[PDB]
């Protein structure tokens, strides 16, 4: 869990030096961007179910074999669609958490740590979630200094998934 | 004679090869530079009785101690030798303005000069004063063209760095 | 300068000698790079270093240090420098260090680095201080310059738990 | 050695690709500003002598321990060797500026200079100072902002060429560091 | 008393017009609002002209008249202690 | 490390006098393009994986002998070894971009990389080609304004290309 | 686009707004004779500070009773307020020229200014003299017939700028009356 | 040498991660405080000799036994006053450097390091320099946010000296 | 050349004018005794900073009441601004010497300066003492009779310069009076 306040603490604690305004400016910049990130998190919260269902439908459109293939890893049956909507809800939740604290710390310790063996052992393809996130990145509605703050955490997850 | 042609011919002769494109393009550059290069040479040929005259007295203006007895300019004939040795250097500058490279200077003026000027106790800085006086007397739109003037001062500057 | 608080010792297996010429089973396959390993035995050394300090899930892909391995494979750094360039890794700092105090942290890396169990609690009291004043890196640089580390691991042997099993016995600790 | 042209030929030879119109435009732009390049190398080599003399004497007059007895620039022989040691790097920097590539600088002059200097016991700090003071004179002579001497030119600015010769002068300072 | 028209929250406030114009593709115009500020001395020393003095620089070396030059400007200048 | 601010402090202190009055506005212009430098870097950070993978796919599309059986980048460990090197030189260029000077790039990355490539037998001038394949993908990506106000970023993308050539010539 | 300019003044928030490209092309399409209007407002904002200074010194060198003790310009802080007021009036009439419309000139400064100057005891005719001096300076700067000051313009006639700002300055001088 | 840009580099280099939004805000805050620190550095540069002579006179007033004790460590002779003015010039120079780069990095590696054995072996008392710095902290003539930026680096040195 | 220098002053734009050899020959053809009128302004601009420093220290070591608390030179701000003012007056009188004409000396600094110093409470006679000290330093630098400082000139007499700047400094000292 890293936010810009936590490394401001972690650098001063290395020699155990006091917090001079080397780090006070670093937390002041967090306080600058905080407003433009918080309305992005609020608007992404307000658009949760629409974006989740649209992203799941985008994955089902772009990969139609996942709706037909007989297997536990696919969404051909009814509960596989529940797992698939649950995963996109998890991704959007981590995006809103990183928008709230101003750093990738939440998703770095809740989502991507150990994601490799999750996709490998349960035989999930990472290319599905990139389509799910590419749906959210352009059709969230956010525009301006707020959408530019929101898109960075979205395509950060696209970077670690790819 | 270090010129444009002798360089590429000696390089091809040391390699034992025929003249290729890299040798002929260097002669093309000499063709392209000769128009600006030979402009300064003919005017140095036409102005030399004035330029070494008014460059020689600048040497004794900077160094009036040379006319003292027991120095290098104690009588009139040694001052005539000084104007002689200044006119020789100006003739060599006119020569390297004609060849293209600095062959006549480092063959006839530069090589061995430090031995002569030391054992005959001639002050080396007094030559550099007379050359550097004529270097900045050149105003580029009036005496020569803009391109002849730089290629005239580059040989003059070269001599200064060789003497210093 | 506030030197180290004097604590006093105990009795352990590694404190006394083994008399064991030619051991076979209770030896933990010392992964030295004085062996001059090939391109794939270096991977075995790197995995064993990951098992020694991290446990077997801080060998995720997220916890992996892909550039430290590249300085090991070119012989820029040694094994000992690799070991606490691995302790200085922040996956070790958020997975192991942010979840316990400094008394438990002293024991959580005396055992993984020096390979032995703590003498008493007074040792954990005396070593808890270098975490505070000069930080984690000041703690591990003073841990890996002790005679307890250099006389048995040197600077090219991956550390291991020392004298865990008694020869005739099966159990050990 | 390579050049502003042979560089892109060694780069294209790894591709096994022909030098097409995509990457030829850098070479045509290199040709179209060739007159400024010649106008810059001429300006450097016309004042090269005072450059090395002022450089070594400026290195000395802010660190007088070199001319102190037992210092590295003490006797006449060591001082002459320093005055030529500097002239050689100025010559190779001028070669690299004329060629537009530092490949003549790195192997003919910089390959092994560091262990040479610390086998001789030459202090590195005075060498970086003598290199930096030559860089400061070269950027003044290329941009015609030298105080005590002005050279005549056409109209235009050569910050391009000045930063190129500055990177060439930082390569030697990084090599002997 | 003047509070009926000019209340204290909007007192002495005017728009400002700014021009980023250099005959360039990135050329802009901007409008902002401001609190205005002036002081006493600007009856004769106006704010665009205040504390500006003509500095002259000369480059000359003896006998180097062809290299000699002179230039002029007038920036903001301060006193060295 | 050295950034662009400490650079000016370094030779001011090595000369030993204060910063002159015309250097302070040379730093206040430097803080004027700050917002623009953040938009640039963040552009190259957010699609950093796609630059490396597309440049590698274009690199093998012209030089098969690298993926040929017997080639340098042939086995999966050796193929993975290219991608990390390309991500490292992309990462240190982005460090030097926000730093404002090239001093951190040649310090921890380009220092001795020629000697490693000359010792492993990795040939010298496709890591130059891979750096050039990353350069054109980066400065085309820094030109996109979609998601930023309209203006001039061209001086800073000239500097961004001015780091990639420095990385490309210290490896040949 | 002029509504975006009005938005700033509506909000009074002191945050800057800028127009270029298609937004500035829409502004110049919407408001009559834009290019000439831009040289016009540039010829005001580059000369504004000298204009208010010369105006108040012309008023004072006509009527010294304000600088006498008991005058309204006496005890110089008030004279600072008078400089501020004249410059504010200049800024609003410059906006009213830039808009081609005198509505905000009414709504933000001329609305209830005369009663304010009566309540403060400010003499009116001196301020009328001041704004007439600013009107003469404005039309002098707009005909490029400043005897002291020169800018280069694209050649042509600008009748609207002088008659436009003369109508605006007469609106101010009548509204203060 | 540590400025807020250098730890923004140093945190991303620990896992070797790319520069995210958690580090770009930290350097953005440096860019926020840069203007208020640079005019403080400029005004402290403009007031160098006045502040140095006033601080040396304040130490000579508060500790009169300094210019009267026969010894090499004291300013009783003429060259001891030159050493004493040189030291206060060094301190003010380090303060201006830390104001320029926005962090205590310059003085941390040029002054702090090994300042204990310097005061101990050459027998200098650290209480003299605290009086010298307490003169500069109140009589530099700045007020407001620029002075609040300037005072932090001044009394940081008071903290390490004491 | 003259028109560009005039437009720099008229615009007050803080952008430097720059001149070639043919340009310089045109201004020298306009100017009286340009050659000698150039060593003069060089002998001022190479000595200017020491001149204002020595002037204000001579004023202070004559009258300590300004450095006493309650004085005008007391406080951190006052010393800096007074140094700035004296140097500005020096720069304007150096221009007025270089022009051979005292019009801009009136129009840009001496116009309305006395009333400004009255409104700020600046004592006049101390500044008169200061500019007389600068006048003595200027004529000392112009006769090359500086006891401390030496420059080499082409030999000859320059009486007009001493009388020109004495008339100009007396114009300043009378206009402040
Ligand atoms: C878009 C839907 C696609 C899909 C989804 C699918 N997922 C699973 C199973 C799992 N998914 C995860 C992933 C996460 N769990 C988490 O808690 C988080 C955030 C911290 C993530 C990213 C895990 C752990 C599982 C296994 C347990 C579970 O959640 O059920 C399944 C079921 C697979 C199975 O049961 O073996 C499906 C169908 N698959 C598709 O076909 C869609 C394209
Ligand atoms: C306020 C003056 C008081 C004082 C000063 C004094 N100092 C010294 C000698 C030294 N001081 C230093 C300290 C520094 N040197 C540095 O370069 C820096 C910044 C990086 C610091 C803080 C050092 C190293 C010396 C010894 C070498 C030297 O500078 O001369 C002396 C002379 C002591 C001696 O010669 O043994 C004096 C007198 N002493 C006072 O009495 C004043 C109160
Ligand atoms: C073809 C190439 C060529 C040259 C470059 C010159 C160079 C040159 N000059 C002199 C010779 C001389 N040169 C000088 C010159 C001077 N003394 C001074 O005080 C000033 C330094 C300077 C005048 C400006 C004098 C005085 C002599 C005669 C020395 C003597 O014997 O007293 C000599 C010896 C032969 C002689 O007596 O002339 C030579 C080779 N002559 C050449 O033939
Ligand atoms: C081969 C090249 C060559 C030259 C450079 C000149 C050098 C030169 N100039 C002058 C004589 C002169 N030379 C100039 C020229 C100049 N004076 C200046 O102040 C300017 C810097 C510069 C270009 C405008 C002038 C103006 C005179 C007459 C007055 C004087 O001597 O200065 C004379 C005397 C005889 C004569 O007039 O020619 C000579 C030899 N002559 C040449 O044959
Ligand atoms: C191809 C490129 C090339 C070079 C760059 C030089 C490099 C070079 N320099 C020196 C040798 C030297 N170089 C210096 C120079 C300096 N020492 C200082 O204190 C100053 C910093 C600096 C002068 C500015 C000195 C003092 C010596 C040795 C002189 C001696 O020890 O007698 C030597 C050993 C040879 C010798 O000492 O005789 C070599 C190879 N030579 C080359 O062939
Ligand atoms: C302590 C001893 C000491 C010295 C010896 C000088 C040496 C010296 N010269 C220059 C700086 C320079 N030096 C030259 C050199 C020359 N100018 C010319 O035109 C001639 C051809 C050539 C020999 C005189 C140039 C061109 C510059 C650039 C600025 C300038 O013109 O002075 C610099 C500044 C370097 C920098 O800024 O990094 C220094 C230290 N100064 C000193 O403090
Ligand atoms: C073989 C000998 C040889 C040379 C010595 C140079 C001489 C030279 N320089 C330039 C021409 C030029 N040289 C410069 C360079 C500069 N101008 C400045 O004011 C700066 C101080 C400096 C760096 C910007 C510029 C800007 C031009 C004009 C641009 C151009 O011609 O391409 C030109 C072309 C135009 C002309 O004819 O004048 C030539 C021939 N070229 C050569 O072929
Ligand atoms: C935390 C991260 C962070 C950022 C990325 C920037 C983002 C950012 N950029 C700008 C502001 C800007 N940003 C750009 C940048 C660009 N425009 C282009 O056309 C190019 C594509 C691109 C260059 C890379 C420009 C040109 C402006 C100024 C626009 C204007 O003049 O109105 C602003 C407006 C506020 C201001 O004036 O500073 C902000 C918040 N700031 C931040 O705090
Ligand atoms: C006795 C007191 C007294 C004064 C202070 C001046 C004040 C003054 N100036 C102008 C007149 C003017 N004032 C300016 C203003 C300026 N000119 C510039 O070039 C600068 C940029 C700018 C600030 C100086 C202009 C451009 C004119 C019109 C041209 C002119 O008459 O000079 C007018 C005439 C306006 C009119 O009624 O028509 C007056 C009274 N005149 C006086 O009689
Ligand atoms: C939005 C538009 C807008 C304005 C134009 C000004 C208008 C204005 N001016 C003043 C206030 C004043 N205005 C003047 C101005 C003058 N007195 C004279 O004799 C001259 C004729 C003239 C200057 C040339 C003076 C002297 C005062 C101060 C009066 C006082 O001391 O009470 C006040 C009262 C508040 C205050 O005292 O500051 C207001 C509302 N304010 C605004 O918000
Ligand atoms: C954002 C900043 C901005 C400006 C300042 C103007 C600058 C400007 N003015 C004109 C162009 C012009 N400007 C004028 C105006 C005048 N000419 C005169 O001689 C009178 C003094 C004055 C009348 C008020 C005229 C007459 C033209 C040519 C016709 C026209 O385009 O209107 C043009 C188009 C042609 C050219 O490039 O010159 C531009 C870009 N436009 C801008 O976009
Ligand atoms: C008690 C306080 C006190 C002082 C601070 C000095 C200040 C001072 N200096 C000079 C006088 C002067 N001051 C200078 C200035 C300088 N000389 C140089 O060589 C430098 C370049 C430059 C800065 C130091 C010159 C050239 C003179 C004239 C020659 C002289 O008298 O020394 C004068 C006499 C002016 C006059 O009235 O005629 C005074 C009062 N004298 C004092 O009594
Ligand atoms: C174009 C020409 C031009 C000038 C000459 C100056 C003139 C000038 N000086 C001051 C302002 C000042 N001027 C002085 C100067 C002095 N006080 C003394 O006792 C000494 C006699 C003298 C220094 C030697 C001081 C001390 C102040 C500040 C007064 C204050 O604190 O309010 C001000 C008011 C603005 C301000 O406070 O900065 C102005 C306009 N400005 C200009 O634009
Ligand atoms: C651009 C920079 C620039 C300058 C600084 C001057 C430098 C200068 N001064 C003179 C030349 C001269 N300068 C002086 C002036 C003086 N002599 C004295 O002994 C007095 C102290 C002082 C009086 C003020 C005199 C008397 C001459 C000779 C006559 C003359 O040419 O005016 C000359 C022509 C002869 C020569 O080269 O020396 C030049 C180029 N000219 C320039 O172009």
């Amino acid at each position: 869990m890293k936010t810009p306040i936590t490394e401001a603490i972690a650098t001063a604690d290395n020699q155990g030096r006091f917090l001079s305004n080397t780090e006070l400016q670093a937390v002041n910049g967090r306080y600058q961007r905080a407003t433009a990130s918080l309305t992005a998190a609020k608007a992404l919260t307000g658009s949760a179910q629409r974006l989740i269902t649209g992203a799941a439908q985008a994955v089902y459109n772009k990969f139609p074999y996942t709706t037909q293939m007989p297997g536990p890893a696919y969404a051909s049956s009814a509960i596989g669609k529940a797992k698939c909507a649950r995963d996109i809800g998890y991704y959007l939740r981590m995006v809103t958490y990183c928008l709230v604290v101003g750093g990738t710390g939440p998703m770095d310790e809740y989502l991507v740590a150990g994601l490799e063996e999750i996709n490998r052992s349960f035989d999930l393809s990472p290319s599905w979630y990139i389509e799910a996130l590419q749906y959210i990145k352009n059709s969230h509605g956010l525009s301006g200094q707020v959408a530019n703050e929101a898109n960075a955490y979205i395509d950060y997850a696209i970077n670690t998934l790819s | 004679m270090k010129s444009v042609i002798t360089t590429v011919v000696s390089a091809a002769d040391a390699a034992g090869r025929f003249p290729s494109n890299s040798d002929l393009e260097s002669i093309q550059g000499n063709i392209q530079r000769s128009a600006a290069r030979l402009e300064a040479a003919e005017k140095l040929a036409g102005n030399h009785e004035a330029v070494v005259k008014e460059a020689g007295d600048a040497c004794f203006a900077k160094y009036a101690y040379l006319k003292n007895p027991g120095e290098a300019g104690e009588n009139q004939e040694k001052i005539n030798k000084c104007y002689r040795d200044v006119d020789h250097y100006m003739r060599l500058v006119n020569y390297c303005l004609v060849v293209g490279g600095t062959g006549p200077l480092d063959e006839w003026g530069i090589a061995g000069a430090r031995e002569v000027y030391r054992t005959l106790n001639l002050p080396t800085s007094a030559y550099v004063a007379s050359i550097a006086y004529t270097r900045d007397r050149l105003c580029v739109p009036r005496d020569m063209s803009a391109q002849a003037g730089v290629e005239f001062s580059a040989y003059l500057d070269y001599l200064i760095n060789a003497l210093s | 300068s506030i030197p180290i608080l004097k604590y006093s010792l105990s009795t352990q297996n590694q404190r006394v000698e083994s008399f064991e010429v030619n051991p076979g089973d209770e030896q933990y396959r010392i992964y030295s790079t004085d062996s001059l390993p090939s391109s794939s035995e270096v991977d075995q050394i790197i995995w064993a270093a990951y098992r020694q300090i991290f446990s077997e899930h801080q060998i995720l892909k997220s916890t992996k240090q892909p550039f430290l391995e590249s300085q090991l494979r070119f012989n820029q750094i040694s094994i000992k420098d690799f070991i606490k360039g691995l302790v200085l890794s922040a996956p070790f700092r958020d997975l192991n260090y942010n979840v316990n105090n400094n008394y438990r942290f002293v024991e959580i890396c005396v055992q993984r680095v020096l390979g032995r169990d703590i003498y008493n609690e007074r040792e954990k009291i005396a070593w808890s201080i270098i975490i505070a004043t000069q930080g984690l890196e000041g703690f591990i640089d003073t841990l890996l310059n002790t005679q307890e580390y250099l006389s048995n691991f040197g600077d090219s042997i991956v550390p291991f738990q020392r004298r865990r099993i008694i020869p005739q016995r099966s159990k050990g600790e | 050695m390579l050049d502003a042209f042979s560089r892109v030929v060694v780069n294209s030879d790894a591709k096994a690709a022909y030098v097409g119109g995509s990457d030829l435009q850098a070479l045509k732009s290199f040709i179209a500003d060739g007159n400024k390049r010649l106008d810059a190398v001429n300006s450097i080599v016309s004042n090269a002598s005072c450059m090395v003399s002022d450089a070594v004497s400026g290195m000395i007059c802010e660190n007088p321990g070199l001319i102190s007895p037992g210092g590295n620039c003490y006797t006449n022989r060591r001082m002459a060797a320093c005055l030529r040691d500097g002239e050689i790097i100025l010559r190779y920097v001028s070669y690299a500026l004329l060629a537009g590539d530092a490949s003549v600088l790195e192997d003919r002059c910089l390959n092994g200079l560091k262990e040479t200097y610390i086998a001789l016991g030459v202090p590195t700090n005075s060498s970086i100072r003598a290199v930096s003071i030559m860089k400061a004179q070269a950027v003044a002579f290329i941009t015609n902002t030298a105080t005590e001497r002005k050279m005549s030119f056409a109209a235009g600015d050569c910050t391009s060429l000045a930063s190129e010769v500055a990177s060439y002068f930082d390569r030697v300072g990084a090599a002997i560091s | 008393l003047y509070n009926k028209y000019f209340s204290a929250d909007r007192l002495h406030k005017a728009p400002e017009i700014l021009f980023e114009y250099n005959k360039t593709k990135y050329d802009r115009v901007g409008v902002r609002y401001t609190e205005v500020t002036s002081k006493a001395s600007e009856r004769f020393f106006p704010k665009s002209r205040m504390n500006r003095a003509p500095v002259i620089e000369i480059s000359y070396r003896e006998g180097a008249v062809s290299t000699a030059s002179v230039s002029l400007s007038m920036p903001e200048i301060s006193g060295p202690p | 490390m050295l950034d662009a601010f400490a650079k000016v402090v370094a030779q001011a202190d090595a000369r030993g006098e204060f910063l002159s009055n015309t250097q302070i506005d040379a730093l206040s212009k430097m803080v004027k393009e700050g917002n623009q430098r953040l938009d640039i870097v963040n552009k190259v950070t957010s699609n950093a994986s796609a630059i490396v993978t597309n440049s590698a796919r274009a690199l093998f599309a012209e030089q098969p002998q690298l993926i040929q059986p017997g080639g340098n980048a042939y086995t999966s460990r050796r193929m993975a070894a290219c991608l990390r090197d390309m991500e490292i030189v992309l990462r240190y260029v982005s460090y030097a971009m926000i730093a404002g000077d090239s001093s951190v790039l040649d310090d921890r990355c380009l220092n001795g990389l020629r000697e490693t490539y000359q010792a492993l037998g990795t040939p010298g001038s496709s890591v130059a080609v891979a750096i050039q394949k990353m350069k054109d993908a980066s400065v085309a990506l820094a030109n996109d304004t979609t998601g930023t106000p309209i203006g001039d970023c061209s001086s800073l993308v000239a500097e961004l290309a001015g780091y990639f050539d420095r990385a490309a010539v210290s490896v040949v």
